[PDB]
């Protein structure tokens, strides 16, 4: 029976700017979808989920509680304007006129999803023509590509030469952002957080902090998101300089590599 | 980590001779499934970057002569160089890949053996000029001697002094190889006037007697 | 070819930064990993890095975990070594390696040309340039020896000659010391043949390009 438990996480103490994509003030279109790259930095989603104002937080892949027990090694970030009606379509497995034209999920996003309402904030009096949408599309979008040429289009046998007119319509076209319309036509911020992991160092990781360890003993750790129950001690093999753990046949975890030290440790099963 | 040892830290080899040094380890650094030892021989002259001269404990990279060697297993290791010349005169290193920690050695300096000669000491009474800045510094020289350990010892008025006197030391030279060594010992104005003798005493080998070069203001 | 080249010398005061490029050329930079090692003045070796092409990680030892951060650019096809809070015991030589042969390996064998990297609170001055006053009683053999001082320089690249490269033979310039107040003093003399000690003239010319100073004096028997 185990009798102490032992975490040990990287000597980082640097707040992730998490302020920075959720309140700034100028925001790109849906078809032309800004991108950030977030890494080594320690972030508390606690308060994220616990905002009050949000809308719709949807997310699949990991629970809404317990995400400050994962490490990562990148994080990226999206955010684009969408009408009330089509928020659920940036979601997994959907069909519509902008998840299939403008930017398209995939199936196998393992993130989140944040959506709330911003009318006090962009619709203007008279028309807001800042915000435009991607209408008229020629060929579906794998997950993830940007797509920025405005080159003109030919519907039909007889080209236009660039010319707007019968079967050659401009893509781009403005929202038309009122506040006096319904719910549905009202605009909705939009941002969405990926995640992803790989043989690699970890990055980016959650609260709490770390404790001395100790050895020759049944004892439960928690290396990096990894956890375990066993006896630690010294061992001697070959470790890639990257390479994080190392397992034995059969799917079995026998080393890992301590952070803040570099040193490796293997695991026996107490009995 | 892996804490290397390498002994002999230094050593003197005559022409076409044999030279051995050894360098130890802490854990063992062979390796099942593929039976590879894992180390490095490298050499460094000054001021130049070190370059690789042996690999994988067994094997030599393009270029090198094959008066360099190497061999063993397991803990220790060695170098054997075969035929020693004037221009293997540099400083070697070992080191592991086979942890994080790219553990290295200390160094081996090398030398060239030869008789033993007695040097030659003058000494340089300061000058008048420098008298104005208010600064007085004695020099007293010491010239193609072997070995390097050679005593230097400052008497004023026949007393000992220690904490203010600095030694430098030239490199080996590749004509005769031998040694100057420089003893200076620097005092501000206030305290020259009060003192009368100052002299140098050298301890050496290749000397039977301290040689003894007195100096007194005034040209007395 | 196979070759990587980096920056000049730095001098600079306690708690500024550091940044060292080491600019590759002549293999596929995004195939091979680099390292970075220094080496202090009179000590062994180090190791301080490791870093890879095509996103990876950077991975220290535990004394410079929170301290150093290796950056990567692809294209311009260099590396750099962002260190912070610099001390007094940091005055070395760097160099950059690669690993070669890939696997498990390190085989540092395309060494770079190192800089070097000073961290001191003094301020950049001339030289000061002394002769030496032989004995005129000391009469050894046929042989005789002269000699000028140099003091309070920094910092410390400095050449000296001896008659603007007439006199060859009989040369000793001995390396640089460290004082209290963080200056450097060195000497040269010369041994030349005492029965011509009236004979010729002799004069001793010092350059200091940080100051852009040249000095030449004469060293001349004693009445
Ligand atoms: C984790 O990071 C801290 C911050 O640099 C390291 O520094 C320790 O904490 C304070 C300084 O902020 C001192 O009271 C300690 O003495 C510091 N440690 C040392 C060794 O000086 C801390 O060491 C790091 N933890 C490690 C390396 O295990």
């Amino acid at each position: 029976q185990p009798t102490e438990s032992i975490v040990r996480f990287p000597n980082i103490t640097n707040l992730c700017p998490f302020g920075e994509v959720f309140n700034a003030t100028r925001f790109a279109s849906v078809y032309a979808w800004n991108r950030k790259r977030i890494s080594n930095c320690v972030a508390d989603y606690s308060v994220l989920y616990n905002s009050a104002s949000f809308s719709t937080f949807k997310c699949y892949g990991v629970s809404p509680t317990k995400l400050n027990d994962l490490c990562f090694t990148n994080v990226y970030a999206d955010s684009f304007v969408i009408r009330g009606d089509e928020v659920r379509q940036i979601a997994p497995g959907q069909t519509g006129k902008i998840a299939d034209y403008n930017y398209k999920l995939p199936d196998d996003f393992t993130g989140c999803v944040i959506a709330w309402n911003s009318n006090n904030l962009d619709s203007k009096v008279g028309g807001n023509y800042n915000y435009l949408y991607r209408l008229f599309r020629k060929s579906n979008l794998k997950p993830f590509e940007r797509d920025i040429s405005t080159e003109i289009y030919q519907a039909g046998s007889t080209p236009c030469n660039g010319v707007e007119g019968f079967n050659c319509y401009f893509p781009l076209q403005s929202y038309g952002f009122q506040p006096t319309n319904g719910v549905g036509y009202q605009p909705y911020r939009v941002v969405v957080l990926s995640f992803e992991l790989l043989h690699a160092p970890a990055t980016v990781c959650g609260p709490k902090k770390s404790t001395n360890l100790v050895k020759n003993k049944c004892v439960n750790f928690n290396f990096n998101g990894l956890t375990g129950t066993g006896v630690l001690t010294e061992s001697n093999k070959k470790f890639l300089p990257f390479q994080q753990f190392g397992r034995d046949i059969a799917d079995t975890t026998d080393a890992v590599r301590d952070p803040q030290t570099l040193e490796i440790l293997d695991i026996t099963p107490c009995s | 980590d892996i804490v290397m040892t390498q002994s002999p830290d230094s050593l003197a080899v005559s022409l076409g001779e044999r030279a051995t040094i050894n360098c130890k380890s802490s854990r063992n650094v062979l390796y099942s499934s593929n039976n590879k030892n894992y180390l490095a021989w490298y050499q460094q002259k000054p001021g130049q970057p070190p370059k690789l001269l042996i690999y994988w404990a067994s094997a030599r990279e393009s270029g090198v002569p094959d008066r360099f060697s190497g061999s063993g297993s397991g803990t220790d290791f060695t170098l054997t160089i075969s035929s020693l010349q004037a221009e293997d005169v540099a400083v070697y290193y070992c080191q592991q890949y086979y942890n994080t920690p790219y553990t290295f050695g200390q160094g081996t300096k090398l030398e060239i053996k030869r008789t033993v000669a007695a040097p030659s000491v003058f000494i340089f009474p300061p000058s008048d000029e420098q008298l104005k800045s208010g600064t007085a510094s004695v020099v007293c020289l010491l010239n193609n001697f072997y070995p390097r350990e050679a005593k230097v010892q400052w008497k004023v008025d026949n007393a000992l002094q220690s904490g203010n006197s600095q030694e430098s030391v030239t490199e080996q030279d590749s004509k005769d190889s031998t040694y100057s060594l420089s003893s200076t010992l620097t005092l501000s104005k206030a305290d020259y006037e009060k003192h009368k003798v100052y002299a140098c005493e050298v301890t050496h080998q290749g000397l039977s007697s301290p040689v003894t070069k007195s100096f007194n203001r005034g040209e007395c | 070819q196979v070759q990587l080249v980096q920056s000049g010398a730095e001098v600079k005061k306690p708690g500024a930064s550091v940044k060292v490029s080491c600019k590759a050329s002549g293999y596929t930079f995004t195939s091979f990993y680099i390292h970075w090692v220094r080496q202090a003045p009179g000590q062994g070796l180090e190791w301080m890095g490791i870093i890879d092409p095509s996103g990876g990680s950077t991975s220290y030892p535990q004394k410079f975990q929170g301290r150093v951060t290796m950056t990567r650019d692809t294209s311009t096809s260099t590396v750099y070594m962002d260190l912070s809070s610099l001390r007094s015991e940091d005055t070395a030589v760097y160099y950059c390696t690669r690993d070669g042969s890939a696997g498990d390996n390190s085989w540092f064998d395309p060494w770079g040309q190192g800089t070097l990297v000073t961290v001191s609170s003094a301020s950049t001055k001339g030289p000061s340039v002394f002769p030496l006053a032989p004995s005129s009683k000391s009469t050894s053999g046929g042989t005789a020896a002269l000699g000028c001082l140099v003091k309070d320089y920094f910092p410390e690249p400095v050449t000296v000659s001896w008659n603007s490269g007439a006199l060859t033979s009989g040369v000793h310039t001995f390396p640089a010391v460290l004082q209290s107040s963080g200056l450097y003093s060195l000497s040269s003399v010369v041994t030349v043949p005492s029965s011509s000690l009236g004979t010729q003239t002799y004069i001793c010319n010092v350059n200091h390009k940080p100051s852009n100073t040249k000095v030449d004096k004469r060293v001349e028997p004693k009445s």
